[PDB]
């Protein structure tokens, strides 16, 4: 009557025995990095061509990380799970891991791709080499100054790490060497107990790193926040850096309230021109698309009331220059601590109060359901997201402000809910293709459509973006070369 | 200087439905003259209320009358630019302000009102372009959901989003 | 420079019988930086709908208020000149504008209304110290006498002595 | 009841033979010229002293003016009336006088005024001491440059006169020279038998020439009207000749519309205190005040509704310069003609349309009656003026804008008309009197008051201004020392 909810197509899939920690693509190969392995498919059919394992490693506190010790028989065996994965362009094209099996001592590997590995080890009271956290980091590497610069924002069980910190990779890469203390921001050791940080995105627009962060709300204040994170590119250290707090929140405009604190995913891209007006930004503009849920009351636990809004990212930056008052301007709580001798006054850290506001996207489309992953693209003049779930339903939307799009496709995937971690690749004649964790499990969906069958009324049907080209053969939606007639509406 | 006083629609100019009505034409260099010369009827026949500049002919266009004078046709034209009198702009309230368009564009407690159509810093989805019947401008209070606590503003101040103006009501 | 648009009574101050109404003081050179304050309420945390200014004390007194507004007082000081805010004067008349003061001062035909005080060209027996339940000042249109006309002034002109202003009435 | 209309005082009096032309002031004397007479009278109580008489000459027009013809056996016997009467103090006091019977042939006399006799002959084209007119004319004279100059407008039958001119009498004492040919106004001989001018008054302010006058509104109009004109003093002739016309109406003020177009008398004065404010004239400036008639229906005869209003003598200067549309300014119809050379374009000569207009002081008190004579003068901070009736009744108003007051003094006098000629006269201690006349009959009137006995009601006694110091003895008006005891308010 309505739509028929649900329909199982079967598509180029590709099956893992441990769950996928990341995924990149690279030159016609897919590298995934799942629980222990080391994947690399072809990019057209999914079909594994090789892998390197890391499996469950011995671990004993005298034997060193990078060499190797089969000679423990007295110690535990415990699994890998690799914390980041890169892909490096600018030198020869090579693969570099991290997991925390290992205190983060990430390897690197110069088809296949398991045809090298180097131990990033270089031999001291402090650790540049033990790069990400176990319990929670985020990693993101671009070329700067051709040299890789590594950007990892990191989570510690206050049990050598560093919240925040930027290394770069020595030529002979075996390390990575800090260049100034401030390129390390700490959390005091009364607090790393508490306040718990938690990294879900990182990336660079405009000369500028970004970083977004749920954590406390402020120093024991019982309740959390989503903040963003912005500093300058310098291999030095962190100079300018700056943090405000992000919400969404939907309510009927002259004068229903709700507000979605927590953070789930994101995603950066260039918008539709249909939509560049919508926000009153340009075509060329780069924009931020942000998925949030609410809070349990004083929990990180997201209830399953989930919306997305976005951000032009010029709009953050002028909220950092100028938009807001100079005196709701405060310290830095977990850095300076409030007795702070320079609270009462390159080298400052700051933080902000008012937050930034931005309004559902969706009118509150998903204040009954959860949202984990996001994907943007552009097909003509139109805009479309490509959606995550909690239960793992996938789905795609066309994103516009001009009423509500019902989702063109939609169906149910694995019983994994929708992974974070997903890469859109968009090819000549608008024809692309997601890949999208669930699970152990990785899927590759067709950007054009994905079967025009699934519409149960004539106006359900004519709502079909016209990129699809499909109609109403007079009693079903059917495209017009399979309406046998000329009755295809 | 009294042509900031009045209001200006850029890119639009009227034309008269009403035979009756007689318009002072003169060619000059600036709408600065056409404002100078309207403010105290400086030649004018009659009670000017409205004047169109055009750059092109660089020329003058002085009338007895304004848009909200009935018998009166809103032509889009980027050589026009109309300039209505505040003075000849009711400043209260009749309803909830559903009409109202004067400038009063401060909330109650006295904060500088943000650009209708900029989305900084609270994006909405009253746009001009999207809602022409209302006719906001820049900053200009409106109610075009006529809510009953009249015409208001999204605050330009970041903490607050929104305010309702204070106009004095017609009270009689 | 709006001090020019808003209205001023000379050697004049309002004081508030109402404890709630809050007034923001503060020591200037010239009311001219009170008119510009009152004007976007520069650091006023209210509607400012009036100023008084001292030359003595060179002092600015803004007001969310001003004469009109009711529980105000009004206070003959020589050292004091309040000014009123047109925007807060209302611009159309309610019946025979009998208690309309808005400051339209020109013919319905377009002509510069003459000042009451002056005899210059017609003398005639309206006066302000004799006439001071109205309140006209120099050329604002009035109906003192209530003259179904409206609001009228003497004209400028030496061939007519007399005509009633042009202002929109409040007609709902 | 109201008030006692007319009660029968006995006054300082003196009465004459034939009716009076002039009355004039100077030195404890009283100078008057009537019919055939010029009689001369002790100030204080009107006893005639000494007289020159001037009896119904001879005419024949063989015998020049200046030499008596009486060997004149054939021809007629007309009588003389004195056009005009001055009086020379800045020399020998001494008295000039004009009378129409030898074409305007003035003679001069240097107690007694009959002392000598000087006919002022200067024996050619043009006569330049044919002075006065006979039908109509006006005089007046004021020390020039030590020379006295004389100011006399002419009426002409079309039967040498100049409409206007001024002259100047030789040191010698023998006549008059036109120092210029502008220093005269001509009306074209076509018009002069149309157009009638007629003169009423004549004064200096403030370094200017003032005439009134009634004539045709304009050429070929059938039509009258009331001018004023002014121009410069200058010896040479009239260069800053200005003429316009003046209204006196009163009507409902915001928007009984009745016009009074004929001028009767005028009198020139300062203000009193409480006025100059009633009309925003500074006390020490001077006021002009007239009295007005309405006019039969394209005719020169007053109809008896009359009116009086004042004039800011800067108030019609200004109007001179200012505040009229230069468009409006005109061609001298009269002088230069319609078919003018210079129209189309010290040397011009103007006139103007658009007349100055002053309300009724009276708010059509007299609306009834007609109205002759008028003086004026202060007492203390009141303003006071003396009327002239067409009937011949007398009475003196506080003339203020605060209300129209009743006339403190009221009665009939002689059965003639009150003449227009007044002279009051203020003696320290604000006692005063004026001389009036009426027919052949003067009068010298109080100032302080005429007794207060015309009262009628308490109500009407208190009216009476404070300056009688007059008032209620419980049962009539009569002062405090003639009220018995102290029931007296």
């Amino acid at each position: 009557s309505e739509m028929n909810v649900n329909m199982k197509y079967q598509l180029p899939n590709f099956t893992a025995e441990t769950p996928i920690q990341n995924v990149i693509l690279h030159e016609h190969h897919i590298f995934l990095g799942a629980t222990n392995y080391i994947y690399v498919l072809n990019e057209e059919d999914l079909q594994k061509v090789a892998e390197y394992k890391t499996g469950p490693v011995l671990e004993h506190p005298d034997c060193f990380p990078c060499q190797d010790c089969s000679s423990k028989a007295n110690l535990v065996w415990k699994d890998n799970i690799n914390m980041a994965l890169v892909v490096d362009t600018y030198y020869d094209d090579q693969l570099i891991s991290c997991g925390s099996v290992n205190r983060g001592t990430c390897q690197r590997h110069v088809a296949d791709i398991q045809s090298e590995v180097h131990c990033i080890f270089s031999p001291p009271s402090q650790c540049p080499d033990c790069v990400v956290s176990a319990l929670g980091a985020k990693v993101l590497s671009s070329v700067k100054d051709r040299f890789i610069n590594f950007f990892v924002g990191n989570t510690i069980n206050s049990s050598p790490l560093h919240s925040i910190s930027v290394r770069r990779l020595k030529e002979t890469k075996d390390g990575f060497m800090f260049l100034t203390d401030q390129s390390y921001i700490d959390v005091l050791p009364e607090f790393r107990d508490s306040y718990p940080i938690k990294y879900v995105h990182a990336f660079e627009s405009n000369n500028f790193i970004y970083f977004l962060t749920v954590q406390r709300e402020t120093l024991d204040a019982q309740t959390f926040h989503t903040r963003i994170i912005r500093f300058c590119s310098i291999n030095s250290g962190l100079h300018s850096y700056m943090e405000m707090p992000l919400e969404c929140i939907l309510t009927e405009k002259r004068k229903k309230k709700e507000v979605f604190n927590i953070l789930q995913a994101a995603y950066v891209s260039k918008p539709g021109a249909q939509l560049a007006r919508q926000i009153g930004a340009s075509l060329n503009d780069d924009i931020l698309f942000g998925v949030f849920a609410q809070s349990k009351p004083d929990s990180a636990e997201p209830m399953d009331r989930s919306a997305m809004c976005a951000f032009p990212i010029k709009y953050v930056n002028d909220f950092f220059n100028k938009i807001v008052n100079k005196n709701n301007v405060r310290c830095l709580q977990h850095f300076y601590g409030p007795n702070h001798e320079h609270c009462f006054n390159d080298e400052y850290r700051t933080e902000f109060t008012t937050a930034l506001q931005r309004v559902d996207l969706f009118m509150g489309q998903f204040s009954e359901v959860l949202l984990t992953s996001i994907s943007t693209f552009i097909k003509g003049d139109l805009t479309i997201a490509n959606l995550g779930t909690s239960e793992g339903r996938f789905m795609q939307v066309v994103v516009s402000r001009s009423g509500p799009s019902t989702p063109h496709v939609n169906f149910l995937l694995d019983s994994h809910p929708v992974s974070p971690e997903v890469i859109v690749e968009h090819t000549l004649n608008q024809n692309g293709y997601t890949l999208v964790i669930t699970g152990k499990k990785i899927t590759k969906i067709p950007l054009n459509g994905l079967g025009c069958r699934h519409f149960q009324s004539c106006s359900q049907c004519l709502s079909a973006p016209p990129f699809v080209q499909c109609g109403w053969c007079h009693d079903k939606c059917v495209r017009s070369e399979e309406c046998l007639s000329g009755t295809w509406t | 200087n009294t042509i900031h006083e009045f209001k200006k629609s850029a890119k639009t100019t009227l034309i008269k439905i009403d035979p009756a009505l007689k318009i002072k034409t003169k060619k000059v260099n600036t709408a600065d003259q056409c404002a100078n010369r309207c403010t105290r009827n400086k030649g004018l026949p009659f009670t000017c209320k409205a004047f169109v500049f055009d750059k092109a002919r660089k020329q003058c266009l002085w009338f007895p009358f304004n848009s909200m004078s009935s018998g009166v046709k809103k032509e889009f034209g980027h050589e026009f630019d109309l300039y209505e009198n505040k003075d000849y702009i009711r400043n209260c309230i009749i309803g909830k302000g559903r009409s109202y368009k004067g400038t009063v564009s401060i909330t109650k407690s006295g904060i500088k009102c943000q650009p209708w159509s900029s989305m900084i810093p609270h994006e909405h989805s009253f746009l001009p372009s999207s809602y022409r019947g209302k006719d906001l401008q820049e900053n200009y209070c409106r109610n075009p959901r006529g809510e009953e606590g009249g015409p208001w503003c999204f605050t330009s101040n970041p903490e607050v989003r929104y305010e309702v103006c204070d106009i004095p009501q017609c009270s009689e």
